[PDB]
């Protein structure tokens, strides 16, 4: 089968700055007619891909005049003259030359934004999990940009360890920054038997930790 | 309107066959090919093989040769692909692209005499485990919720298996400054999720925020209205 690989591995840019990938080809791309079929294809985190370039230079409609390409032989490489938020994701190099038709690993194009302090909110169990007998506690770290984030759930001035799990977004489409989102998970026993619930976040953004907190208030 | 739309998700148990649907809109599946491609989560596409509409051969890669068979419905507009004697390597997005003709449509950025338009994706997990529908609570608004005069509302989408587990707002006219995020694995083994949308606070009295969540393997559909309350 052809083999398909992409050169750059991941990429840190700046906005409005240019961007190349390339793709390496194990055999020749031409055809038994004469030509080249190669295609380039971005695919926006969570997304089916979209077709952007077909044959080396060849556009597909109503895809931007910044992406461009180029290719010989076996080497081919995708270029985005200036790049947006918008364009983040990851590029696959396609071939419909040969069967069976081959993809390149991959390559994940991120953005370098200037630093974004997260907003730190706390949303408390609500009853009706209390009823099915447990109570999760959750903090949410919106809009950050660099990805480095420390969260720290504190019960009664009481540092906790496990009983919490996180998840960090894709990089925002329109942002470029991150957000990050911490649950702490307690029986409702457990729940019940203290007064202070708080998470302190600590990020570069952040000029001293910000703790965000509440009183159980049975609830 | 060009519009591809793909069976929901499905689990399936080790050994058996699934089954996933391809329904194009706004053009017959005639003289348009159709292409089948697996993406293993956070890892490579795999073009399984073609199928053409008009008779034509269709290919299949050597891999699936013996499990995989395509079919259409000509009548529906729907093409079918059904991978047997699944195994766990087996569980990953399935794609259809309408590689064919002409779309003609526009579909926001027209495709035109392009051929390509992708599926959504269907999510296949190979698994014996036991379906378990989510459980959705609200993450309501508060004091603890407001920065700035913007306040954060969500939904937490607790203890469900398997993974694909669809999060809309205000049955999808709520998009902006809405994040969901990645699922997390409880030591259980079942996975739980959360859904956050900031607004703003003035509107917290005006405004009605409902979650739609759809666990298509548990066949939940479930609308929990968010609302504020309490700290």
């Amino acid at each position: 089968d052809i083999v398909m690989t992409q050169t750059p591995l991941s990429s840190p840019v700046t906005l409005g700055q240019p961007a190349s990938i390339s793709c390496r080809s194990s055999q020749s791309l031409v055809h038994s007619d004469g030509n080249t079929y190669l295609s380039w294809l971005q695919q926006r985190p969570g997304q089916p891909p979209r077709l952007l370039i077909y044959k080396i230079s060849n556009r597909f409609s109503g895809v931007p005049d910044r992406f461009s390409g180029s290719g010989a032989g076996t080497d081919f490489t995708l270029k985005i003259s200036r790049v947006e938020a918008e364009d983040v994701g990851v590029y696959y190099c396609m071939q419909v030359t040969q069967f069976p038709y081959t993809f390149g690993q991959g390559t994940k194009l991120e953005i370098k934004r200037t630093v974004a302090a997260p907003s730190v909110f706390i949303f408390p169990p609500s009853d009706e999990q209390l009823k099915s007998g447990t109570a999760s506690v959750v903090c949410l770290l919106n809009n950050f940009y660099p990805r480095e984030a420390k969260v720290q759930w504190k019960v009664d001035n009481a540092l906790q360890s496990g009983n919490s799990q996180e998840s960090v977004t894709e990089q925002d489409s329109k942002d470029s920054t991150y957000s990050l989102s911490s649950t702490l998970t307690l029986s409702k026993a457990d729940y019940e038997k203290h007064k202070v619930y708080a998470c302190e976040v600590t990020h570069q953004g952040l000029s001293s930790p910000v703790t965000k907190s509440f009183n159980r208030g049975e609830c | 309107q060009v519009r591809v739309v793909q069976s929901g998700a499905e689990v399936k148990n080790p050994g058996a066959s699934v089954k996933v649907s391809c329904k194009v809109s706004g053009y017959t599946l005639t003289e348009l090919s159709i292409h089948w491609v697996r993406q293993a989560p956070g890892n490579g596409l795999e073009w399984m093989g073609g199928f053409d509409p008009e008779d034509g051969e269709t290919i299949y890669a050597q891999k699936f040769q013996g499990r995989v068979t395509m079919t259409e419905d000509t009548s529906t507009d729907t093409a079918y692909m059904e991978l047997s004697s699944l195994r766990s390597d087996d569980t990953a997005v399935y794609y259809c692209a309408t590689a064919g003709a002409i779309t003609g449509t526009p579909r926001n950025f027209y495709y035109y005499y392009g051929m390509d338009v992708w599926g959504q994706g269907t999510t296949v997990t190979v698994s014996s485990a036991s379906t378990k529908g989510p459980s959705v609570f609200p993450l309501a608004p508060s004091s603890k919720s407001t920065s700035g005069g913007t306040a954060a509302l969500g939904c937490l989408v607790k203890d469900y298996f398997p993974e694909p587990v669809t999060v809309s707002w205000n049955s999808g006219a709520l998009t902006s400054g809405v994040h969901t995020f990645p699922a997390v694995l409880q030591s259980s083994g079942l996975y739980s999720l959360s859904s956050v949308v900031t607004v703003p606070s003035s509107s917290l009295g005006t405004q009605t925020y409902i979650c739609n969540v759809n666990h298509k393997p548990s066949n939940t559909k479930v609308d929990k209205k968010v609302e504020p309350k309490s700290c």
